[PDB]
């Protein structure tokens, strides 16, 4: 980790407003969507 | 009256095991077509792989 890096990584949390219900809705969606197929 | 009926009473009992082996042969037909279908489905780990790969993760 030889170099003087230039940022402080911060823990990439940026949209944690991921609604579980739209979150798990689009889960779903793709799940039918590939059992159809 | 006398030789007919006598005929008749001499073949009764042949004729009645015989049906009661074919009843027995459809019954044994009827279980020999009997089969269990196990069906296989998509497993959902794969669906999960691509939940992950749509993410951009």
């Amino acid at each position: 980790i030889s170099g003087v890096s230039p940022l402080l990584y911060f823990p990439p949390t940026t949209t944690s407003t991921t609604n579980r219900e739209d979150q798990i809705n689009k889960n779903t969606n793709i799940a039918i969507q590939m059992i159809k197929r | 009256d006398i030789m007919v009926p006598s005929f008749v009473y001499n073949k009764l009992p042949v004729i009645h095991f015989l049906q009661e082996k074919r009843a027995e042969q459809k019954l044994r037909r009827v279980l020999d077509e009997t089969y269990t279908e196990w069906t296989e489905e998509l497993d959902q780990a794969h669906v999960t792989d691509a939940i992950t790969r749509s993410l951009n993760i």
